[PDB]
Order: C-alpha cells, then sequence, then structure tokens
RNA sequence: UUGACUGCGAGCGUGACGGCGCGAGCAGGUGCGAAAGCAGGUCAUAGUGAUCCGGUGGUUCUGAAUGGAAGGGCCAUCGC
RNA sequence: GUAGCGGCGAGCGAACGGGGAGCAGCCCAGAGCCUGAAUCAGUGUGUGUGUUAGUGGAAGCGUCUGGAAAGGCGCGCGAUACAGGGUGACAGCCCCGUACACAAAAAUGCACAUGCUGUGAGCUCGAUGAGUAGGGCGGGACACGUGGUAUCCUGUCUGAAUAUGGGGGGACCAUCCUCCAAGGCUAAAUACUCCUGACUGACCGAUAGUGAACCAGUACCGUGAGGGAAAGGCGAAAAGAACCCCGGCGAGGGGAGUGAAAAAGAACCUGAAACCGUGUACGUACAAGCAGUGGGAGCACAGCUGUGUGACUGCGUACCUUUUGUAUAAUGGGUCAGCGACUUAUAUUCUGUAGCAAGGUUAACCGAAUAGGGGAGCCGAAGGGAAACCGAGUCUUAACU
C-alpha cells in the first residue's frame, strides 16, 4: 500500500500561500518563508486582539479629556465628578457624545461639576 | 447483518503510537525519547541486570543449591482428578492414560486438594494424611 | 526467538508462591571469624528480592 | 424452536442455542476479519539498501568536499536506494479459537432467522445441468442473491449455478461466516439444517 | 571464671540496593553471686572487601541402569 | 530457553521421551548344491495414457445522448461459457477467447502386458573385518571452555582379546541390561530454481517497481579488476497539416485544411510550483529596521456593503536546532517539486476487548476443505524446602511461646 504525497501536499501548501497573499516578496511566493509570515501573522492578531482594546479606551480618553478642558474641568475631574453624580456612560460612549453633541457633552460636564461642588 | 454493519467492541482496537509526525500529536519529532543519550539512539539501550558499572545484583549474591533429578520426575495429584480416571483405580499408568501426570513420571503424591465423592482404590502413589482421611471418607481404600 | 534466562541469575533467585524472589545473603562465603554470630545467624535464612530490585530480577528471569 | 418450510410448508425442530441465540456483534465481527485475513496472499517485496544492486563504495571522503556525509549509493534517503523497512512476504492469518468460530456461527444464523432471511426448504434440485433451469426456478421464488446449502452437493446444481454471478451453491460442511452475511437470503435444505445442527451440536 | 555460648527473636533504627545497626524476651546448656540478679565480648563510634573459582572438617541431602564411589548440595571454616 | 556449559561473564544450549511426514532393506570377507528357477536389468513388440501443432465452441436488436456506444432507456436471448483481452466511452450475445467436446504422420515421457539375452535367489556347511580396540603425549568435534569428565576423531609414540571373547550404559569398580567396531550399498519423506508453462496478489506504477517499461550492463568513467546513468504516454484512426503568405529555395510563424479536440502539431494526454514576462487598478522619489499586525483616510471597481490598493499611525529583532540562556555576530536551509526516518518477525509481560471457565487452548500434521480432525504439548487449579521429602502447610531448630 504505496501513498504518493503529492495532492495533499500540494493542498496543504496551497492554504497556506492562500493566507500570505499581499505579502512581500519571498513572503506571498515561497512555501517555507510564507509559511513563517501567516504564523506570526496569527501571533500579531492574537496580541492585537488585546492591543485593540487599551488603543480604543487610550482614544476615547483623550477625546474626553479634550472636551472636558474645552468645559473647564480636567480628564480627572470629570470622571470623578460623574461616578459621584452616579452617571454609568463609558468612555467610548462621552467620546461619541464629545464629538457629535458638544452640548449634550456640556450637559454632562455641568452634571459632574454639580456632584463636586 | 452486514459485511457494512458490522462494528468491533468498543475499547478493544486502539490505535498504536506514531512517532514523529509533527507537533500536534504529541509525539513529533524525538519520538518520546528526550535528547540525547544512549538511549535516544537507535539501537540504544543497555543490557538486562546492567546497573552502570555497579557489581549487578545477580552477581554480587551468592549461587545456591542443587537441581533434584527426581523432582522432575515427580508429580502430585488434587483429589478432583481421582474421578477423572477410568475404572475407579488410580495408579500411575491410569493416572498417564487420563493425561493426569506427564509420560516420564514415576512418582506421584495425591495430595488434599479439591474433593474426592467417588470410591477409589488408590494404588501405588503416596498420598498425604489429609487425602487418606478424604479417599477413605468417600468410601475409597489406599494399597501401598 | 525465544526470550534467553539470564543463566546466573538463575541460579541465585528462586520465584516464591506470591510471586516474589528469594535470594541468599551476601556476606557469608568467607572472613567469617571476624564476624559476630549474630550478623552470621541473619545472613543464614533466604530473605525475599527488595521493591527497587524486583524490575531488575523479573527482566533477567522470563520464565521464572 | 420451528422453521417453518416454504415449499412442504411443514415444521422442522432445531436447537435454540444454534438458531435462537443473540446477536454477538463484537464476536461475529472478530471472526469475520479473521475470515477476511485468512484469504491474503501476502506476497510481496521491496528491496532493503542491501538488496539493492550497487557496490559498497563511499561516494566522496568523508570531509573536505563540502557536501553532506555519504555512505552509500544505497541509502534509503538517496533517489534509487533502497526501502527504509523493505516489505518481506507476510503470514497475515490469525488463530480463531474453535469455539469463538462456533460461537459466531450460531449468531449469524440465529440473526438470518430473526431477519427472515433463512429459507428452509424439503427439496432444492434441477433436473438437467441448465443454468436456465435454475434461473427459473429462483424467479419462481423470487430468489436473485441467494446462498443454496444442500446437504449433498448435486452436481447438476453446482453447473447450473456456476454461471449465476448472484449465486452460489455449497454444502453444510462448507459454510462459512462471510457467505452467510454476504448473501440477500440463504436457502437450505431439511437435510443440510439438521447437517449444520450436528455441525454445531 | 569462659556468656568472646548454641538455636531464635516482638519491635525498632539506617541505607536506592547489596547491606549495616539496636534489641526486650523464648528454648537449651553455662559462669559469677547468699540472693535479687548480671553475662550472646571490650565506655561508644574506625581496625575493612561482594561474587566467581578453589581448599579443609562435618552432614538423617543428592548419587545419571542398580549397589557403591567420584562429583554436587547444605552447615562450619580458610586462602590469594 | 529446560539439563547443562560459561573471565559461571557476555553468551552458548542439548538429550531422554512424545506427536507427525515417510518407511526398506540388503550384500562382501566362500565353497558346495540349485541350476539359469526369485528377481531386477538390457533390447524389441504391443496396449492405454500424457507431452510436442491443432478443431468446433452459445446468444441482440430498437431508440436517446455522443465525434464514436459497448453508455441511458425499452424489449429479447445464451450460460457446464458473466475467466480475461480487444473493439472510436465501462459489451454475457461485435471480435479473440472461455465452459465443454474433439485431435497426431512423426518423435518422445510414464504406467502395465510380454518375447529374448544376462542375472543368481533359495537350501546346506562354514567364515564373522588388527597396527585395529584400548593406552601415553599434543590437538579437534560433541550444547559441554579438560574440568571429577564419559563418548567420538587423530598428528605422534605404542598396542589387546579375538564369542570360554569384546563395546557401551557420563570419573571408576562390581552386578545387571544391551549391542557386536575395526568391509560396503541403499528409495521415500528434506534442500534449491539459471530455466519452461499456467495461474494468483489489501505488491509497484516511471525519483516507484529490476540498475534496465525505452536497442542497458548500454552511454559514460576507469590501465585494470571494476563502477554505471538518464530516458515511457499525439490521435480512435496518420486523417502527421495539399495550397497560399512573411523569411535566406532558412529557422520560425500566420492562414488554409484534417480531426471530437491542434493552448492533441510531433520540444505532442493532463500540464502544478519555483522562476520570467505583457496588460490593468491602487500605492510609491523628505523617507529609516523581521516588512507583519491593530487602527485607517483616499482612489478604483462590483452589487450601504463586497473586492483590490493602502497614505498616515500604535505595537512588533525570522524559523529550526542546541542550550542556564539565542534577534543573536552559534547551527542548518538559494527556491520549488518529488522522495526521505520508530518497521518487521518471534518470544515475553501488562492494559483493553471477545470466547470459554476450574479449566482454557491445541502444534506439526491429516483434510479439496479459513470447516472438521489432531490435546503431542503448554498455561492454570499448592505450597514449603538446597535436597530427600512433607503437603494446606512447610522450612528453620533438640524444640518452638
Ligand atoms: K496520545
Ligand atoms: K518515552
Ligand atoms: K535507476
Ligand atoms: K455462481
Ligand atoms: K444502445
Ligand atoms: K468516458
Ligand atoms: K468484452
Ligand atoms: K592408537
Ligand atoms: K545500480
Ligand atoms: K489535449
Ligand atoms: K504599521
Ligand atoms: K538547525
Ligand atoms: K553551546
Ligand atoms: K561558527
Ligand atoms: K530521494
Ligand atoms: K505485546
Ligand atoms: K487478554
Ligand atoms: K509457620
Ligand atoms: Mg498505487
Ligand atoms: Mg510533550
Ligand atoms: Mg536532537
Ligand atoms: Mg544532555
Ligand atoms: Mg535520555
Ligand atoms: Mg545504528
Ligand atoms: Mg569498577
Ligand atoms: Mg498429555
Ligand atoms: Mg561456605
Ligand atoms: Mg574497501
Ligand atoms: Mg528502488
Ligand atoms: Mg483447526
Ligand atoms: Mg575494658
Ligand atoms: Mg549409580
Ligand atoms: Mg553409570
Ligand atoms: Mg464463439
Ligand atoms: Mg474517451
Ligand atoms: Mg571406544
Ligand atoms: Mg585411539
Ligand atoms: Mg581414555
Ligand atoms: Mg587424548
Ligand atoms: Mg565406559
Ligand atoms: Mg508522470
Ligand atoms: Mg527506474
Ligand atoms: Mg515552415
Ligand atoms: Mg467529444
Ligand atoms: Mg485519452
Ligand atoms: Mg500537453
Ligand atoms: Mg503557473
Ligand atoms: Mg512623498
Ligand atoms: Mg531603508
Ligand atoms: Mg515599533
Ligand atoms: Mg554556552
Ligand atoms: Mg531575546
Ligand atoms: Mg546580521
Ligand atoms: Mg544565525
Ligand atoms: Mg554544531
Ligand atoms: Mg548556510
Ligand atoms: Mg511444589
Amino acid at each position: 500500500a504505496r501513498v504518493k504525497r503529492g495532492v495533499i501536499a500540494r493542498a496543504r501548501h496551497k492554504k497556506i500561500l492562500k493566507q500570505a497573499k499581499g505579502y512581500y516578496g519571498a513572503r506571498s511566493r515561497v512555501y517555507r518563508v510564507a509559511f513563517q509570515a501567516v504564523i506570526k501573522a496569527g501571533q500579531y492578531a492574537y496580541r492585537d486582539r488585546r492591543q485593540r482594546k487599551r488603543q480604543f479606551r487610550q482614544l476615547w480618553i483623550a477625546r474626553i479629556n479634550a472636551a472636558a478642558r474645552q468645559n473647564g474641568i480636567s480628564y480627572s475631574k470629570f470622571i470623578n465628578g460623574l461616578k459621584k453624580a452616579s452617571v454609568e456612560i463609558d468612555r467610548k460612549i462621552l467620546a461619541d457624545i464629545a464629538v457629535f453633541d458638544k452640548v449634550a457633552f456640556t450637559a454632562l460636564v455641568e452634571k459632574a461639576k454639580a456632584a463636586l461642588a | 447483518m452486514r459485511l457494512n454493519t458490522l462494528s468491533p467492541a468498543e475499547g478493544s482496537k486502539k490505535a498504536g503510537k506514531r512517532l514523529g509526525r509533527g507537533i500536534g500529536s504529541g509525539l513529533g519529532k524525538t519520538g518520546g525519547r528526550g535528547h540525547k543519550g544512549q538511549k535516544s539512539r537507535s539501537g540504544g539501550g543497555v543490557r538486562r541486570g546492567f546497573e552502570g558499572g555497579q557489581m549487578p545484583l545477580y552477581r554480587r549474591l551468592p549461587k545456591f543449591g542443587f537441581t533434584s533429578r527426581k523432582a522432575a520426575i515427580t508429580a502430585e495429584i488434587r483429589l478432583s482428578d481421582l474421578a477423572k480416571v477410568e475404572g475407579g483405580v488410580v495408579d500411575l499408568n491410569t493416572l498417564k492414560a487420563a493425561n493426569i501426570i506427564g509420560i516420564q513420571i514415576e512418582f506421584a503424591k495425591v495430595i488434599l486438594a479439591g474433593e474426592v465423592t467417588t470410591p477409589v482404590t488408590v494404588r501405588g502413589l503416596r498420598v498425604t494424611k489429609g487425602a487418606r482421611a478424604a479417599i477413605e471418607a468417600a468410601g475409597g481404600k489406599i494399597e501401598e | 526467538p525465544k526470550i534467553k534466562t539470564v543463566r546466573g541469575a538463575a541460579k541465585r533467585f528462586k520465584k516464591t508462591g506470591k510471586g516474589g524472589f528469594k535470594h541468599k545473603h551476601a556476606n557469608l562465603r568467607h572472613i567469617l571469624t571476624k564476624k559476630a554470630t549474630k550478623r552470621k545467624r541473619h545472613l543464614r535464612p533466604k530473605a525475599m528480592v527488595s521493591k527497587g530490585d524486583l524490575g531488575l530480577v523479573i527482566a533477567c528471569l522470563p520464565y521464572a | 424452536m420451528e422453521l417453518v418450510l416454504k415449499d412442504a410448508q411443514s415444521a422442522l425442530t432445531v436447537s435454540e442455542t444454534t438458531f435462537g441465540r443473540d446477536f454477538n456483534e463484537a464476536l461475529v465481527h472478530q471472526v469475520v476479519v479473521a475470515y477476511a485475513a485468512g484469504a491474503r496472499q501476502g506476497t510481496r517485496a521491496q528491496k532493503t539498501r542491501a538488496e539493492v544492486t550497487g557496490s559498497g563504495k563511499k561516494p566522496w571522503r568523508q570531509k573536505g568536499t563540502g557536501r553532506a556525509r555519504s555512505g552509500s549509493i544505497k541509502s534509503p534517503i538517496w533517489r534509487s536506494g533502497g526501502v527504509t523497512f523493505a516489505a518481506r512476504p507476510q503470514d497475515h492469518s490469525q488463530k480463531v479459537n474453535k469455539k469463538m468460530y462456533r460461537g459466531a456461527l450460531k449468531s449469524i444464523l440465529s440473526e438470518l432467522v430473526r431477519q427472515d432471511r433463512l429459507i428452509v426448504v424439503e427439496k432444492f434440485s434441477v433436473e438437467a445441468p441448465k443454468t436456465k433451469l435454475l434461473a427459473q426456478k429462483l424467479k419462481d421464488m423470487a430468489l436473485e442473491d441467494v446462498l443454496i446449502i444442500t446437504g449433498e452437493l448435486d452436481e447438476n446444481l453446482f453447473l447450473a449455478a456456476r454461471n449465476l454471478h448472484k449465486v452460489d451453491v455449497r454444502d453444510a460442511t462448507g459454510i462459512d461466516p462471510v457467505s452467510l452475511i454476504a448473501f440477500d437470503k440463504v436457502v437450505m435444505t431439511a437435510d443440510a439444517v439438521k447437517q449444520v445442527e450436528e455441525m454445531l451440536a
């Protein structure tokens, strides 16, 4: 029962090379190189699902800080004020409101200031 | 019941280990041999008894005893075997015919093992004290 | 082919009922005058092979 | 236990141990596999590095050439080299305990009866050794793929069945586990049933 | 004066193992002591070497047709 | 894998006895008798029966698809033949076969029958293997390494008795049992396959399988012995491309034509990958690093989503191996494709599973039998003791609390 490997080996190589589309030079052409590239791409993607949550929160905070300071209060005091006021809106939404509805954002700032006053 | 509806019992057929077929298998690369040394090598491994050069156990202990030739031609008969002979006369030859003792056995002892219900005449064999009691209790007799 | 007994081991070990092995003690061949009688008397009877050693003995005596 | 005849519409008393036992799939499986293993011829080989034709000359010196070290043109690593673990002719036959063989047969026969695949008849014969006759007879009985087990191997019946690929004609002594399962229907003559009983006690 | 005893030993210590160590008490026979008792070497911890082969003495074992014997075993002990 | 042998190490490893296959006994060391008688042999002739060429050998049409039918569908027929091969696709019925039945002028094998020649059986009376057995010395073979070591062989030196005798029974002696050396022949069961025929394969399918599917032990290499490749596939059929055109009366190409198909056109089935191009979209000439990943505009495009691209930006030093530890400036890899490493046999132990169960199971072999026979054996149901031996006990001890 001799088994030839061609058909199965071809399929496996092709699967890796399809995942390496768009990569530079040997990385999209040559199986040895592409296999390493696709593994590394997978490792980064795993890491980056975690980092993505950090990068967005960091962005929301920076934006909230800008808008809060336009309304005469720092991020740190603003968040403290909202907590004392029992407002439970999250940073994603605050950052959204800071950009799109500045009047509503000012209302939140006033709410926060009152809770500190 | 068709040739393509028969199945082995669950657990009866375990797949063998296949070494050196990749990471996922759990037996890839070194194939369960670990790293380097004599035991990792093809044909590697030390002989039976070898303890690294320390005098092996079977050499640091003394030989003892001798082998009896008489023991080889001596057998023991259970009470349970007395019923398996033909005629109800247990002698050396009837025990052989009944495949109880080997062809080259010259001496045989009946021992207290199992039970004897029927009466049997034991002739020519040695019989233990306990076996003598059992045979006589069952109505048998022991001839010397 | 059939496994071969280590013939030297078969002259030193004998299998007992529960499947252990008995052996004779070392240190009673000679230089006996200097040894205490108590020491010698305790070396006379056969002893059982220890747990650590059984594996080795069993390997040597496949037909024991 | 009674087996209803087809032609005579009588009854036939048979052993319940033989024809009425439970189906032991694991047992039957082992015996069927063993039977197929027994059919294997096992005739093949390849050449090891010892058997490939060529000299024992070292292709190039151990050191200095910048090449991987080589010992033999016949190494299994090389094109045209030996097969690492070259096959030899093998015997694939397995032992089947006598009692497991008989146990399997009883399971199979009992299962045929439960599935109404066993048909008992008083007689089964053809006048002349003519395939046409046997073909007609089976068409009358609404049979097609059938194993026919007679007591005495009728030579006429044997010759009439030779060219019918779906039909097989055995004597009671020559029944085998795989055949019993392989065919859609099994027709046994009353005589054969008696013989099979005696054969399986 | 010969307990530097003979047969044993509940139990325990210490070793990977081979081993090494402590031990009341039991049987036999002994010494000392009026007796209770004590004694299986020495205040204790070094003073040593496995197995194989061989030697010497003993032995209610074995003894290659049988009776013996040789040789083997077992117990004691020795040698390089 | 026992008894043994064995730096009692590594290892080596019987026999007795049992079950089977097969079976067969004879002659010379010598004359008489018998007579050419058993018997085989040689050489003829017969009769069967092989082999070496051969002969006959059943039964199908319609319609649909297709380049082509043997395919689909419908309705038939043969089968002691549905093994197999071929035929424009995968055919019981088109062809060659197959089952089955027949066949030899000539040569020849084998088995029987029978002429002839040679052959001496049978009976009687004898005879009964000497530089031999044995021994000393040195070696060797026996499972046995000289050991307490029997038996066998003999290079060397010796040397019996001879049936009232002699050999062997594992030192040796006695007794008993058993056999008769120093002369020879002998079928079968057993071993093997350069070679011939037939058939078979959970054997390979062109880097496999023979080194060799092919004009291969060739080309080629070597003074020589010797070493030793690569290399298969157009199509059903050559119908293998008339003729025209560019070109050097080229190569190569474009038409035409053939064909089901010529991106089947001979560098010919399929026709992957590396590698190299042409075209289109998007990006890219102020920009620093494993080249991705997360975020992300813009542009192009197809139905707000999809697809391609990816300015800018967070994070981010390949893989394997070896190591206390490797981005390591330690190892290995130019890339792709193909191949390339825990197997097989037997024994042994444990686990799972199945059968049977104080039993379980057969080996060789017989059997046409994967059946059935075959229980020779093996393992288990009893141990203790070095052993004799005793035995649910036994050993130790004078004896055990
Ligand atoms: K596993
Ligand atoms: K392992
Ligand atoms: K080749
Ligand atoms: K048939
Ligand atoms: K048709
Ligand atoms: K086709
Ligand atoms: K055909
Ligand atoms: K001589
Ligand atoms: K070659
Ligand atoms: K083509
Ligand atoms: K980036
Ligand atoms: K490496
Ligand atoms: K290193
Ligand atoms: K280096
Ligand atoms: K290769
Ligand atoms: K196993
Ligand atoms: K099992
Ligand atoms: K006891
Ligand atoms: Mg294949
Ligand atoms: Mg692991
Ligand atoms: Mg390694
Ligand atoms: Mg290491
Ligand atoms: Mg290791
Ligand atoms: Mg090696
Ligand atoms: Mg040393
Ligand atoms: Mg027997
Ligand atoms: Mg001693
Ligand atoms: Mg050489
Ligand atoms: Mg090859
Ligand atoms: Mg059988
Ligand atoms: Mg003192
Ligand atoms: Mg004797
Ligand atoms: Mg003798
Ligand atoms: Mg025809
Ligand atoms: Mg075609
Ligand atoms: Mg002689
Ligand atoms: Mg001589
Ligand atoms: Mg001699
Ligand atoms: Mg000599
Ligand atoms: Mg002699
Ligand atoms: Mg190919
Ligand atoms: Mg080839
Ligand atoms: Mg041209
Ligand atoms: Mg077509
Ligand atoms: Mg084709
Ligand atoms: Mg092509
Ligand atoms: Mg391509
Ligand atoms: Mg720029
Ligand atoms: Mg740069
Ligand atoms: Mg970075
Ligand atoms: Mg280092
Ligand atoms: Mg690092
Ligand atoms: Mg560098
Ligand atoms: Mg490096
Ligand atoms: Mg290195
Ligand atoms: Mg390199
Ligand atoms: Mg016993």
